[PDB]
């Protein structure tokens, strides 16, 4: 139960007190940011789990990216990618493999996983997740011609 | 080293100074999304209500 | 005849859960932390001949 | 003698002051209502009694007193030797058998004043202890660090804890 | 450890309440209805005035989880309900006096001192255990880590009850006369007596002797609390003195004030604030706590009730004082007295009957034993060194006989002429003649100068 979701909630501490360090972020608004995760952390980890869930801690976590990337353009800092915005994606995509391992039929979830690998995953991340997708809907023409394009 | 804490601790007063003086429409959407919409001070709230 | 015997009598064969993981590792180490005990001592070392 | 116990009646006056300040916007309890009808400002002494601290130096000088060891006399007044009503065995033969325990180790509460601490060991959670050093260890502390930091999930993070109970060899 | 304490407060959630008054004002004079009135809505509800005026003065105790209220009338009336809901669990009639009551583990289980004996309740009104050993007892207290329920008699003796197995385990005279004030330190697991001796005892169910004893006051001592650490002790006697005393090792006094009157009653909170019940004058003192005693110099807050004080306790994990008295029982709004953050492991207000159920168990299966309370927790994990010969008679007196002592030899009848009693004779001199070889053994381990 909780013993998971107090296990993610502090693997998730160690960027946000470098945020802090920066100043990027004050103390408060680091007490929104971890009660929110830790809200939808409890819905992702239940026994009963839902699609909708599982979207939603995706797109808060973008919500969260593009505002960090927005105030490192007025301070004009741009160390610390690592521990920062690495750690940030590499859950992310650690969400989107266990929902479609969930729900493989649905082709929008693959898309949506392709989607974000090109905006903030390094290339030969996106070349598994093309790979992946192939290996079960390899009967779909028009998936072919998009890991040709791209 | 003491300074230098020092010299670390003012620098985060003067980005902080510097992130809340001017923000873009955009980044009060952003906010909204990652922090809520919450007030804490009583006769903020208020106003807000009214 | 030919016997089969486990190397380790107590421990459960199966694919097991995060919690039966999480309390074995827990008793593994319980029981090395206090092996110097009398009575940790008088128990695990009896056995019947 | 008697000036160890003159210094350590002092002392123990010395502990229990008679005056201190009282506390300044204190809510005062009543004492009288007139059910015709007003606090009242106090004597501050309004209490006498026994005196306690002559029979705590008493009670703490016979626990000092029973816990000391004791010194065996083994001398047999006409063995070997003439014994009667007059005839005593002389001092030199009495010092001869006069067999003196070792002195103990010190009290817990010689330089404590006003407490006394019992010396009885516990025999029933002795018998849970450990005797002996075990063989790794080559100082008590290092042994008595190991034994006292906890373990458990219940004080220690999740991270704490898996970093704690890290098996040695996984198949 | 900085950092260690710097990862805490990021997963703690909630901060402690604060009360500072402005421009001078003295938060001493300020009353509880202008409390009421600055805080929201759910706090208020939390300050109300029962009035039971009929029977006689109420003692009352709150549950572990602060959920629950339990008290008692000294007429006997005796009610137990869920305090931050107004619902009634259950009102009996015990059908003589009440000196105390305490709570067993859980709300489930209520134990109240009656009259002439001890009783045990559950929680809807109905009698379970009727313990005929504890009688005239006038203090009530429970160990809720080694599930010890210990008493305190009109007679003079202290007794300890095992609830888990419902046995006595231990009943000591503490010869000093009346028993009337107790206390238990929640860190150590001991039991403090006060006397009138001006002496406070401390009591552990191993010993027959106290384990120690404390001069504190000039006169008769009334009172007497410890905080959640164990570290400091607080006492009040006749001699008109509040003390502070320092229990880890020193045992000396750190402060002193004189006051109008002996406090009846103490208490500290989980955050080490210090409460005094004085007649019908409840007054507070805080402090900083951190590494440091509550100041004596100014109470904090203050309050006058309808009735002489007979009980005090602060609910666990919430900012309210619970107050028993002659006219009923009141509750106060203190800010900044509970403790923010709770474990939802241990003691969770917010729990079903299913998580309960489990947290039983694992208590149950973890309980300590009676003889392990010492005046140090830890003591076990130090390695006693001790003579061969003492632990052979340490080995004795616990067990009442050596497991290793030889038996006198006694000769098997045997055949082909040896049976007739002449030869067991013959045969047991033979032995001892060997054995006699043994413990010899054991017990030997100027011309004319050289005529004399």
């Amino acid at each position: 139960m909780a013993e998971i979701i107090q296990e993610r909630i502090e693997d998730r501490l160690p960027e946000l007190e470098q945020l802090e360090r920066i100043g990027l972020f004050s103390h408060a608004e680091i007490k929104a940011i971890i009660k929110k995760a830790s809200d939808l952390e409890y819905k992702i980890q239940r026994r009963t789990l839902f699609k909708e869930d599982f979207i939603n801690y995706v797109q808060y976590e973008i919500n969260l990216l593009e505002l960090i990337q927005r105030r490192r353009t007025r301070i004009g800092y741009s160390f610390k990618k690592d521990e920062i915005e690495n750690s940030i994606v590499h859950r992310v995509q650690g969400v989107f493999q266990r929902a479609s391992a969930k729900w493989k039929d649905d082709v929008q979830l693959w898309l949506s996983y392709v989607a974000f690998c090109k905006k903030w995953a390094t290339k030969t991340r996106l070349s598994k997740v093309f790979s992946a997708m192939l290996a079960i809907h390899s009967n779909k023409p028009a998936l072919w011609i998009m890991a040709a394009k791209w | 080293a003491v300074a230098a804490a020092e010299e670390e601790r003012r620098l985060r007063q003067r980005n902080r100074l510097r992130l809340e003086e001017d923000k873009p429409a955009v980044e009060r959407c952003l906010e909204e999304l990652v922090f809520g919409d919450v007030e804490n001070d009583e006769d903020a709230l208020l106003r807000r209500l009214r | 005849n030919i016997r089969l015997w486990k190397a380790n009598a107590s421990e459960k064969l199966g694919v097991l859960t995060s919690r039966e993981k999480a309390a074995k590792d827990y008793n593994q180490k319980l029981k090395e932390k206090f092996q110097h005990y009398p009575h940790i001592k008088r128990i695990a070392r009896h056995r019947h001949l | 003698k008697e000036k160890k116990k003159k210094e350590q009646m002092i002392d123990l006056q010395n502990l229990l002051t008679t005056q201190s300040p009282s506390v300044k916007s204190l809510a005062v309890p009543t004492i009288e209502e007139l059910e015709d009808e007003n606090h009242r400002q106090m004597i501050k002494e309004a209490f006498a009694g026994d005196d306690v601290i002559r029979d705590f130096l008493k009670e703490k000088r016979e626990a000092v007193e029973a816990s000391k060891p004791k010194d065996v006399d083994l001398t047999l007044p006409g063995w070997g030797e003439w014994g009667g009503v007059g005839l005593k065995p002389s001092a030199k033969k009495r010092r001869r058998f006069l067999i003196k325990a070792p002195e103990g180790p010190p009290r817990k509460d010689k330089n404590l004043p006003n407490v006394i601490i019992n010396e009885k060991r516990n025999i029933h959670a002795a018998a849970h202890q450990v005797r002996v050093l075990p063989y790794p260890f080559t100082h008590h502390w290092q042994f008595e660090r190991t034994i006292q930091t906890p373990i458990g999930s219940t004080w220690n993070t999740q991270r704490a804890f898996q970093k704690l109970t890290t098996p040695k060899v996984v198949t | 450890t900085s950092i260690k304490a710097a990862r805490s407060e990021l997963l703690l959630a909630e901060e402690p309440g604060f009360l500072e008054g402005e421009d001078g004002e003295d938060t001493a004079k300020i009353c509880q209805a202008d409390i009421v009135e600055a805080v929201d809505i759910a706090s208020a509800a939390k300050h109300f005035d029962l009035n039971l005026r009929q029977f006689g003065p109420y003692r009352l105790n709150y549950s572990r989880t602060g959920r629950h209220l339990a008290f008692g009338g000294r007429r006997g009336h005796v009610a137990a309900l869920d305090w931050v809901t107004k619902k009634l669990m259950c009102e009996i009639n015990v059908m003589e006096a009440v000196r105390d009551i305490r709570f067993l583990h859980s709300e489930a289980l209520l134990a109240v001192a009656q009259n002439r004996w001890l009783h045990i309740y559950d929680n809807q009104g109905i009698e379970l255990h009727c313990i005929r050993r504890c009688d005239r007892v006038t203090r009530l207290e429970f160990l809720p880590f080694h599930f010890l329920l210990a008493t305190a008699s009109e007679t003079g003796f202290l007794t300890y009850l095992d609830v888990s197995v419902g046995k006595i385990v231990a009943a000591l005279n503490a010869r000093a006369g009346r028993l009337d004030v107790m206390s238990q330190n929640p860190y150590n697991a001991v039991i403090h007596l006060g006397h009138s001796n001006g002496t406070v005892s401390l009591w552990s169910p191993a010993m027959k002797e106290p384990l120690a004893k404390i001069l504190c006051h000039r006169g008769g001592v009334r009172a007497v609390a410890v905080d959640s650490t164990g570290t400091y002790m607080a006492t009040s006697g006749l001699d008109h003195q509040l003390k502070i005393f320092d229990l880890r090792g020193t045992y000396q006094p750190l402060s002193t004030r004189t006051l109008p009157h002996g406090a009846g009653h103490l208490a500290f909170s989980q955050r080490g604030l210090l409460v005094a019940g004085m007649g019908d004058v409840v007054n507070i003192w805080a402090g900083q706590g951190k590494a440091s005693p509550p100041s004596l110099e100014q109470p904090y807050l203050t309050h006058r009730l309808s009735g002489p004080v007979h009980g005090l306790q602060f609910c666990p994990f919430e900012d309210v004082l619970g107050v028993g008295h002659t006219g009923g029982i009141t509750s106060m709004l203190v800010p900044g007295a509970g403790e923010p953050n709770f474990d939802g492991l241990e003691s969770n207000p917010y729990r079903s009957r299913k998580q309960r159920q489990e947290w039983e168990v694992k208590a149950l299966l973890e309980k300590v034993p009676a003889e392990l309370i010492c005046l140090d927790p830890r003591a076990l994990a130090e390695v006693d060194v001790i003579s061969l010969e003492q632990g052979k008679k340490e080995q004795i007196e616990r067990l009442g006989y050596d497991p290793q002592a030889k038996a006198p030899f006694q000769p098997k009848p045997k055949q082909k002429g040896r049976s007739s009693t002449a030869s067991l004779v013959k045969r047991k001199r033979k032995v001892m003649d060997e054995e006699h070889r043994d413990k010899v053994r054991q017990s030997l381990q100027s011309a004319l100068d050289r005529f004399v």
